[PDB]
């Protein structure tokens, strides 16, 4: 279960921490190229009576930072795990987002078997979900605990047709792990809206390890509204779980009179650009 | 002398909408024009003599 | 010490140069020959530390 789509003008953030207004700034950094293609991975739960395997948590290359977008009203997505081997021989991050906290632990966790999963996995009759996640086993030699405020909140969705698109970008430069984020309340029917909404800086950490793989700690205990298909290659579907890769591009940003970013032009897409 | 960045000029109350992660303000030619007070969360505008 | 100090270790063999401010603490036998370095120790298989 995987498809493709087009990311029109999404994935732009503030390069630095200096206020600017009514001016055009030319910058060069790791950005998401305009009109690039982004994959769709869908988490499908099949035959809740039975226990059919899902394979809903693929491992992705993480080549020079990644862009992430999710459109879910619930808190089904909970954290992302990074690392080069995800074994006991190497050190792996454990960014985990529970109800009101974020625990970041860089360590050499022995194993990450799987999230807890009920055999029925049915949420049409039951709704409560209490303390049913435990992924690791041991932690021998490590530091850098960062218990802090939750990164992603939950905006209220009312009257239907109102969902919040959550966008994140993670990068690693000279042993520093940078995370930017933005939660756009307005997407409506369009799967990936076309427009501009800059990402504000969120967190910078001194991790200092190599990262060549990552995946998600998706709580596969239950999941609704997850249609399935056998499509592959250049096809279409529905996933509500996006991902894309950054490249070292040069952009030209236009700053509004109020200090916000209104428009941007890529300097490597077309001859006219 | 705001947090180690010296200068010279008159300071006035400013009406620029900063952001929580933004402290300094610049312009063309890359010179400081607006500063955020360290002790109190206030925005000041610098004008030369 | 007069007898000798052995509590200080340093790595000599590894696949590639490490990026700035990055630390490697893995203790695995380096593949320094055509022989598959699956064993604990042997010729063409060096302890990096
Ligand atoms: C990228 O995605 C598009 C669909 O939007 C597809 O046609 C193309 O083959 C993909 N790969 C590229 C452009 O390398
Ligand atoms: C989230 O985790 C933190 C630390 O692990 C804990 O203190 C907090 O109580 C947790 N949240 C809830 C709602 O239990
Ligand atoms: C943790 O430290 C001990 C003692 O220094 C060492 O024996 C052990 O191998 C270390 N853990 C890992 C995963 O290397
Ligand atoms: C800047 O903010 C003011 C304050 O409400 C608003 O009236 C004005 O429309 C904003 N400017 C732009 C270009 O949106
Ligand atoms: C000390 O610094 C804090 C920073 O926010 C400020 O709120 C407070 O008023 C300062 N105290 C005095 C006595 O100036
Ligand atoms: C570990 O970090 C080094 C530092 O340059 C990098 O070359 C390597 O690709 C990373 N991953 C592995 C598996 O060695």
């Amino acid at each position: 279960t995987q498809s493709y789509t087009n990311s029109f003008t999404r994935g732009v953030y503030y390069p630095d921490k200096v206020f600017r207004s009514s001016v055009l700034h030319s910058t060069q950094d790791l950005f998401l190229p305009f009109f690039s293609n982004v994959t769709w991975f869908h988490a499908i739960h099949v035959s809740g009576t039975n226990g059919t395997k899902r394979f809903d948590n693929p491992v992705l290359p993480f080549n020079d930072g990644v862009y992430f977008a999710s459109t879910e009203k619930s808190n089904i997505i909970r954290g992302w795990i990074f690392g080069t081997t995800l074994d006991s021989k190497t050190q792996s991050l454990l960014i985990v987002n529970n109800a009101t906290n974020v625990v970041i632990k860089v360590c050499e966790f022995q194993f990450c078997n799987d999230p807890f999963l009920d055999v029925y996995y049915h949420k049409n009759n039951k709704s409560w979900m209490e303390s049913e996640f435990r992924v690791y086993s041991s932690a021998n030699n490590c530091t850098f605990e960062y218990v802090s405020q939750p990164f992603l909140m939950d905006l209220e969705g009312k009257q239907g047709n109102f969902k919040n698109l959550r966008e994140f970008v993670f990068k690693n430069i000279d042993g520093y792990f940078k995370i930017y984020s933005k939660h756009t309340p307005i997407n409506l029917g369009r799967d990936l809206p076309q427009g501009f909404s800059a990402l504000e800086p969120l967190v910078d950490l001194p991790i200092g390890i190599n990262i060549t793989r990552f995946q998600t700690l998706l709580a596969l205990h239950r999941s609704y509204l997850t249609p399935g298909d056998s499509s592959s290659g250049w096809t279409a579907g529905a996933a509500a779980y996006y991902v894309g890769y950054l490249q070292p591009r040069t952009f030209l940003l236009k700053y509004n009179e109020n200090g916000t970013i209104t428009d941007a032009v890529d300097c490597a897409l077309d001859p006219l650009s | 002398n705001f947090n180690g960045l010296t200068g010279t000029g008159v300071l006035t109350e400013s009406n620029k909408k900063f952001l929580p992660f933004q402290q300094f303000g610049r312009d063309i030619a890359d010179t400081t024009d607006a500063v955020r007070d360290p002790q109190t969360l206030e925005i000041l505008d610098i004008t030369p003599c | 010490k007069v007898g000798g100090n052995y509590n200080y270790l340093y790595r000599l063999f590894r696949k590639s140069n490490l990026k700035p401010f990055e630390r490697d603490i893995s203790t695995e036998i380096y593949q320094a020959g055509n022989k598959p370095c699956n064993g604990v120790a042997g010729f063409n298989c060096y302890f990096p530390l």
